[PDB]
């Protein structure tokens, strides 16, 4: 009756320390629609994070895209924190410039 | 090439938190051009693509009226759905709808759709003949009898064969600069040793549009289907999409593997390998 | 463009 969200964290363009870019967290394959997503910078909730208009795939599962502008470095670490009715505890996915 | 337009309805009930929220979004292929949210300050159809803004003021008002009437229709449908399933008024439920038309290069009707789902499960759908229905259960059967009586299929077919393709044809023209432009993907293979015996080869595809694409890994010419890790295509955020296929190959055998890419933005299927 | 067409469940 309920579907757990699949999560992917990545950048719009290939990573490059010092250069501005966009940090994305794509949640999909979940149901129902209610979901909470945060983009974390070294563990802290980044403020002013946007997201696309809710839509769904052919299997009726929903998907959204949370994104924020940012300039990566070799020291800063980013991650996505997702919570859904199918998750007892918020799940966290650390960004990986090779995934 | 072929094109399609689709509308997606989302009616979510929220007991104790006001009336059910109604949402509508129109897409042409993988591009979103319109959106209606009964929760917005001023509930009305709003443009989501540059090429749709040139539509007359009558357009936007005509469309906004439809969505407003639909807001009520589906809110009523949610209540009706509760009775059909002998469900409580304390739980949250969702009704989903996706309908639209597909057309070939000549811009002719290829196929039409109109599917309704309740809480994620199929409820009722218009058959390809655009004249008969398919009820998933005895509850949807009740709705079928109503729709057959009120000649709903007839109305949909008319739209699907007339306005649907006509408006889509117009949309494709105004947004030909983007809706009719296919961007090929940018590809490259990365090498990542997993152990002293195996390594990971990842084939990337970036900045491509539309989303439809095919990435495959070949070992000596044999497809490594049941052996390749294929992530779900994802949106880059700039209208384009990304996707990659990975495979763990034995060290020193990397040249026995080849990545194959298929996208309508490429004149000929591509083939690449690990470039040391 | 969407059609009118009312679909009462």
């Amino acid at each position: 009756i309920q579907r757990t969200p699949k999560i992917q964290v990545y950048s719009r363009h290939p990573a490059e320390n010092g250069k501005s870019n966009f940090l994305n967290c794509y949640v999909s394959g979940f149901h129902p629609s209610d979901i909470e997503v945060d983009l974390l910078k070294n563990g802290e909730r980044i403020e002013k994070v946007e997201h696309s208009d809710l839509s769904f795939s052919k299997d009726w599962s929903f998907y959204l895209l949370y994104y924020t502008e940012f300039t990566p470095t070799e020291k800063d670490e980013y991650a996505c924190r997702v919570n859904h009715v199918t998750l007892s505890q918020p799940k966290i996915v650390k960004w990986d410039r090779d995934m | 090439g072929s094109h399609s337009m689709r509308y997606f309805y989302t009616a979510m009930s929220r007991p104790g938190r006001g009336e059910p929220r109604f949402i509508t979004v129109g897409y042409v292929d993988d591009t979103l051009f319109v959106r209606f949210d009964s929760d917005a300050t001023s509930p009305r159809k709003e443009p989501r693509a540059p090429w749709i803004e040139q539509e007359g003021p009558e357009y936007w008002d005509r469309e906004t009226q439809i969505s407003k009437t639909n807001t009520q229709t589906y809110r009523e449908n949610l209540r009706t759905a509760l009775r059909y399933y002998n469900q409580s008024e304390a739980g949250s439920h969702i009704i989903q709808r996706m309908y639209g038309c597909d057309v070939g290069p000549d811009g002719r009707l290829l196929r039409g759709y109109d599917q309704d789902a309740y809480d994620g499960k199929d409820y009722i759908a218009l058959n390809e003949d655009l004249s008969s229905w398919t009820a998933a259960d005895t509850a949807a059967q009740i709705t079928q009898r109503k729709w057959e009586a009120a000649r709903v299929a007839e109305q949909l077919r008319a739209y699907l064969e007339g306005l649907c393709v006509e408006s889509l044809r117009r949309y494709l023209e105004n947004g030909k600069e983007t809706l009719q432009r296919a961007d090929p993907p940018k590809t490259h293979v990365t090498h990542h040793p997993i152990s002293d015996h195996e390594v990971t080869l990842r084939c990337w595809a970036l900045g491509f549009y539309p989303a439809e694409i095919t990435l495959t890994w070949q070992r000596d010419g044999e497809d490594q289907t049941q052996d390749t890790e294929l992530v779900e295509t994802r949106p880059a955020g700039d209208r384009t999409f990304q996707k990659w296929a990975a495979v763990v190959v034995p060290s020193g055998e990397e040249q026995r593997y080849t990545c194959h890419v298929q996208h309508e933005g490429l004149p000929k299927p591509l083939t690449l390998r690990w470039e040391p | 463009e969407e059609p009118t067409v009312i679909k009462k469940y």
